């Protein structure tokens, strides 16, 4: 009896400190997602300059 | 009996040449 | 018989009909290693740093050529060894021999063969080339051991 | 004289092996059998008991337990070593 | 301007037979 | 000073065990050793039978 | 050992030689003796 109910008051806390980093996890992976994305659009894209000697391969 | 194909080395010319602006 | 011999091996011996009698250690231009074969090619190329020619157009005859039948040999699993510490040609076995004697004629010698003070990583390193078709998990520990 | 020893040394380094102890003794009789022919009497049946009695049992004992000489010297300092310490534990 | 070797294959044929017994 | 005095008895104690190994090491060794060569001896060897096809590789 | 008397101790060492694995098997049996006495005495 006494180990199943102190069994019960260890679990609650493990429990609720499970689900209150869930909440952290996934709000943070948003965030950085999509801040992410803001940068990837801004960054210099590429040049061309139809120049066939530049890209030989041998 | 056995019959093979044995390969021998040679090769091609290729030249190629640009197009400004693709046009 | 069985005799040690140089490697790398190369014997090539142009026949009068035009083809080439091989026997190599080694591949080249396709050819199979270690067993001996006729060989004939349509168009002159180099092998065994050698050239190959297509052989001249022949008109046919009656053959009289021979036909031996063929034959599957059994050799000893260290022929190799028994060839070496000899120095000479040695007889090894016979066409007809059962696997018992066979055994049991270098058996002694190849036993008194034994682990020395003097030689043990010598000796190790030959363990392992034996021990290796065998069991591979040996010879791998043993030729660490050696290097070791 | 000479003729003796030409051969003698070679003939001593074929010695008895945990291998084939059978073969070596059938030999060894072969070879006495002219100079003493009770010992050669002996010597075969020794030699046909590690062979043919049983299914060789005895004779891949005897090479098993010559094989493992090293081993059976290696244990027994290890014993002398716990009776001693033993024994003097005991004296007052 | 570029200049390029392109491989294109080709072979030989070689034929072997065997020697029974070594004879 | 009861360690030092303490340290001197673990020491040749781990000394004793050290060299006791050693004997046991090297005689095993040698038997296994010696046993695999005599396994060596008498496994079946290889069959030749001079046929060229067999020995093709493409 | 050859020619110092008539050769006697290279007869001597030779058969010497050949008796080693009888004196270690006698050397044993001494041992085991030893120790049963000696257990045999302390209280
Ligand atoms: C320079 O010179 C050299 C010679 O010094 C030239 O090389 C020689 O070139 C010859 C061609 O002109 C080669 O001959 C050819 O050999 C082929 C291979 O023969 C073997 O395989 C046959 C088939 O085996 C398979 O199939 C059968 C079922 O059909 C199965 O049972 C088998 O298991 C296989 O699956 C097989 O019949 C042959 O057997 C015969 O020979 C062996 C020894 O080699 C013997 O053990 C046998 O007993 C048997 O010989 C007896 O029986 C046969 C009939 O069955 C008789 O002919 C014999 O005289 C004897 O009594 C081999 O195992 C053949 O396929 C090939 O056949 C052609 O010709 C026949 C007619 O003769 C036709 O019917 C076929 O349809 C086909 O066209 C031919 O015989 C030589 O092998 C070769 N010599 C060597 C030593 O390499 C070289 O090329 C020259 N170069 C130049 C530039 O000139
Ligand atoms: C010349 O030709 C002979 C005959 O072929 C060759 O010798 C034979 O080689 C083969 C292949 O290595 C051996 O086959 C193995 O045989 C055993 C069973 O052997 C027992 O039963 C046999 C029944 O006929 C009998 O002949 C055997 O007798 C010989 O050995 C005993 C014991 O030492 C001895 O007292 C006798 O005097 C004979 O010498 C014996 O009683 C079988 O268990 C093996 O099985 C393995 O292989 C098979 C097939 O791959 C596989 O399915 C199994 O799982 C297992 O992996 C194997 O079949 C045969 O024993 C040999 N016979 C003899 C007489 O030696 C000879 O080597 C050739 N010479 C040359 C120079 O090439
Ligand atoms: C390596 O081995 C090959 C066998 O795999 C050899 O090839 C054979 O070579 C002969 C040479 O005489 C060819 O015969 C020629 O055939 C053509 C027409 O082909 C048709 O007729 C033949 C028989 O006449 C028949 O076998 C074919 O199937 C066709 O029906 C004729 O115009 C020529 O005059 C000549 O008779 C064989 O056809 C050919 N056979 C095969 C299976 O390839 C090859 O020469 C050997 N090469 C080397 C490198 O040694
Ligand atoms: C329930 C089911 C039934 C179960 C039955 C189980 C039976 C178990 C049998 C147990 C047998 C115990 C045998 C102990 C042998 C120990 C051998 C150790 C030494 C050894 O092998 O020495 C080497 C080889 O000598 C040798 O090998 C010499 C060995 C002696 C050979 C003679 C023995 C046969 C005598 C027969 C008598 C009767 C005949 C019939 C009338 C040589 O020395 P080294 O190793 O240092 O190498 C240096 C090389 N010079
Ligand atoms: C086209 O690309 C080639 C290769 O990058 C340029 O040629 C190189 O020019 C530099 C100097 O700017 C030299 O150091 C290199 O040795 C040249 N290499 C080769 C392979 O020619 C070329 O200048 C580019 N522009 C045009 C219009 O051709
Ligand atoms: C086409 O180009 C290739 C380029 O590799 C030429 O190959 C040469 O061929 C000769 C034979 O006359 C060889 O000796 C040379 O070593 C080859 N090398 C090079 C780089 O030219 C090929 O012959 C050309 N063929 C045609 C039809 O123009
Ligand atoms: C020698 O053998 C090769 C074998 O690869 C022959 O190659 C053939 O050549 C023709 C042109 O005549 C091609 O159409 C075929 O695709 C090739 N393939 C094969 C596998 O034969 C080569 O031409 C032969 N030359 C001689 C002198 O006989
Ligand atoms: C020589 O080696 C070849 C390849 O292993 C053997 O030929 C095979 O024979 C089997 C029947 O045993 C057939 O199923 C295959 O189609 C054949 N393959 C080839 C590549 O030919 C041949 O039997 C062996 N022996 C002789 C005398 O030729
Ligand atoms: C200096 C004092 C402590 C004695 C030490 C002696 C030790 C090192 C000696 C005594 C007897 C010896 C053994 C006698 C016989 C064999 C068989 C041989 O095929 C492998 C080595 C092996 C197993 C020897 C190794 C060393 C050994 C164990
Ligand atoms: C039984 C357990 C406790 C192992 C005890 C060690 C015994 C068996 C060992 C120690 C030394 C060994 C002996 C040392 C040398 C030889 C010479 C050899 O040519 C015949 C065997 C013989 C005479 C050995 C037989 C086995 C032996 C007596
Ligand atoms: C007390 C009774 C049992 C007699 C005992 C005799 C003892 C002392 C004998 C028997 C066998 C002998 C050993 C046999 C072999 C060797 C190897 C050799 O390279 C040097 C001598 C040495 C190391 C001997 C030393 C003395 C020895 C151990």
């Amino acid at each position: 009896y006494t180990c199943c109910a102190t069994s019960s008051r260890v679990l609650a806390w493990i429990f609720l400190v499970c689900i209150l980093l869930i909440i952290v996890l996934v709000s943070c992976f948003v965030t950085i997602s999509r801040i992410q994305w803001n940068k990837d659009i801004q960054v210099l894209g590429p040049v061309i300059d139809w120049n066939v000697t530049q890209r030989a391969v041998y | 009996s056995l019959r093979m194909q044995h390969p021998v080395p040679k090769y091609v010319e290729v030249n190629m040449t640009s197009i400004p602006q693709g046009v | 018989w069985a005799e040690a011999v140089k490697e790398p091996f190369v014997q090539v011996n142009p026949l009068k009909n035009g083809s080439y009698l091989v026997l190599a250690s080694s591949t080249d231009c396709q050819i199979p290693p270690y067993v001996p074969s006729i060989v004939t090619v349509n168009e002159t190329t180099s092998c065994f740093g050698l050239d190959f020619k297509r052989p001249l157009v022949a008109e046919e005859r009656l053959s009289f050529e021979p036909r031996l039948p063929n034959l599957q040999l059994r050799l000893p699993h260290l022929v190799g060894i028994i060839a070496k510490i000899k120095g000479i040609k040695i007889e090894v076995t016979s066409s007809g021999e059962s696997i018992k004697e066979q055994i049991e004629r270098a058996k002694a010698e190849l036993l008194r063969l034994d682990i020395h003070e003097g030689d043990t990583p010598a000796w190790i390193q030959q363990l392992a080339a034996a021990t290796k078709d065998v069991w591979p998990a040996a010879a791998s520990a043993l030729q660490g051991i050696g290097n070791f | 004289k000479e003729q003796i020893e030409r051969a003698k040394a070679e003939l001593l380094r074929l010695d008895i092996h945990e291998g084939d102890t059978p073969a070596w003794i059938q030999q060894l009789a072969a070879a006495t059998k002219d100079v003493w022919p009770a010992a050669a009497s002996a010597l075969q049946g020794i030699g046909n008991f590690l062979s043919g009695t049983a299914q060789g049992i005895f004779g891949t004992a005897f090479s098993l337990l010559g094989y493992l000489k090293p081993i059976l010297i290696g244990v027994g300092v290890i014993l002398l070593v716990i009776l001693i310490f033993k024994i003097v534990s005991w004296i007052p």
